[PDB]
């Protein structure tokens, strides 16, 4: 069976500067009627893969030109130039010259871009999840960047760590900033048992921590 | 023009049998395309599953052993695949597609249809609007939310306002904790619109064929 090795990921690219993506295969695609077989597409997050090119150097019908490949029988490349924010997402390889066909790993594409604070809101629990027994309190985080970012929950004053789930999104197809969701989860009882709740965020963008917070 | 939709059950018991179905319009499977299955694992691995062409030929991967089968309904133009003896392992999102000699698929892609095998059992969901304590700062942006908790199996599908507000919305991944998942979902809008417009997040879970519609409103 034939494997393609593609590397995880790419070197942050800026928007506007040309990045080349590439897929080694373990065998030859060189097919004996001169035409070599491999495949590029591009997965956004929550979309189907969708071909950019086939034939090893085809483009696909309304394929950007800023995309191009080539290679030689085990080593291919995607040249893509000019790159923009809705490049981002993950790009496989397929060889299509032996069964069973077989794809690469994926690389996906990171994009570098300026440093952004992330706008946090906070939100108290629902009354209609407080008839349940249960108490979640939200924190929304977004539209930042660099993506490493530390959320922090106090309630009345002290650190809480327990109960806490998170959750990050890929990078951003309009601006290339990070969003993240962070959530406390009480009892009823417990929740009613203090006033101040916060929510700490602490960025690169700022020596002193981005701070929301609501009294009960 | 030419479109593929993949369709079947989200949720199946281990050891069961799995049976999914694209339907194509817009053009003929009696056709001599590769007519394929091909399948993403969470981490987004893919594999191909195998394909029917011609109506009557087929190939299939030779690591899913004797346990698939392609066929289709050239009435209905829709073929389908059949696994069996399932296992965890076959946890995946599948798409059905349209292969060329070349290779060449276009745009001819279902929108891919998610399968979780697990013994845990169905659970709709539990949406809750996420307003804001106070006011916040006057003539400027205010974010609302929707918090999707206790469902299983994935997917959910989220919308604002039927669809009509898409542009500042955020949808996180869903993270999963006692065969339960909890996902939220936020939205920016200027403090003009709300809450003067009214703002109502859609939520659908296939699996349980349920939907809920739950407006934003003022605390
Ligand atoms: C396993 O069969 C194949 O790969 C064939 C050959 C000939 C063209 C292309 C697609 C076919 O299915 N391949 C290079
Ligand atoms: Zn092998
Ligand atoms: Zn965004
Ligand atoms: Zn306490
Ligand atoms: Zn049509
Ligand atoms: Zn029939």
């Amino acid at each position: 069976d034939i494997v393609i090795t593609q590397d995880e990921l790419s070197n942050p690219v800026t928007s506007g500067e040309s990045v080349s993506i590439s897929c080694r295969s373990s065998r030859s695609l060189l097919y004996k009627d001169g035409r070599t077989y491999l495949n590029w597409f591009l997965q956004r997050p929550g979309q189907s893969p969708q071909l950019l090119i086939y034939l090893m150097s085809t483009r696909a019908s309304g394929v950007s030109d800023r995309f191009s490949g080539s290679g030689s029988g085990t080593d291919f490349t995607l040249e893509i130039s000019r790159v923009k924010a809705e490049d981002v997402g993950v790009y496989y390889c397929q060889q299509f010259v032996e069964y069973p066909f077989t794809f690469g790993s994926g690389t996906k594409l990171e994009i570098k871009r300026a440093d952004a604070a992330p706008t946090v809101s906070i939100f108290p629990p629902s009354s209609e999840q407080l008839t349940s027994g249960g108490a979640s309190v939200v924190c929304f985080l977004n539209n930042f960047y660099p993506k490493d970012i530390n959320v922090k929950w106090k309630i009345d004053g002290s650190e809480r760590q327990n109960g806490v789930l998170n959750s990050w999104t890929d990078q951003d197809s309009k601006d290339s900033t990070y969003s993240m969701s962070s959530t406390l989860t009480l009892t009823k009882d417990e929740y009613e048992r203090h006033n101040s709740y916060t929510c700490e965020a602490t960025h690169k963008t700022s020596t002193s921590p981005i701070v929301k917070s609501f009294n009960r | 023009e030419v479109k593929l939709s993949e369709s079947g059950p989200g949720l199946v018991k281990p050891s069961q049998s799995l049976s999914l179905t694209c339907t194509v319009t817009g053009y003929s499977i009696t056709t001599n395309y590769a007519w394929t299955w091909i399948r993403q694992f969470p981490g987004n691995k893919l594999e191909w599953m195998g394909y029917i062409r011609s109506s009557v030929i087929t190939r299939y991967n030779p690591s899913l052993k004797s346990r698939i089968s392609i066929t289709q309904d050239t009435s209905k133009n829709q073929f389908f695949l059949q696994l069996n003896s399932v296992t965890t392992e076959d946890t995946a999102t599948y798409y059905c597609a349209r292969y060329d000699y070349y290779g060449n698929t276009g745009d001819y892609w279902g929108q891919g249809t998610s399968v979780t095998v697990s013994s845990a059992k169905t659970t709709p969901p539990s949406v809750y609007p996420l307003a804001p304590g106070t006011a916040a700062l006057k003539s400027s942006m205010v974010t609302l939310g929707c918090l999707v908790k206790g469902y299983f199996p994935e997917p959910v599908t989220v919308t604002w306002n039927s669809g009509s507000l898409s542009s500042g919305v955020h949808t996180f991944p869903a993270v999963l904790q006692s065969d339960l998942y909890t996902l939220t979902s936020s939205v920016t809008v200027p403090s003009s619109t709300w809450p003067s417009q009214t703002v109502t997040c859609n939520v659908a879970h296939p699996a349980s064929s349920t939907k809920v519609d739950k407006k934003i409103v003022p605390r």
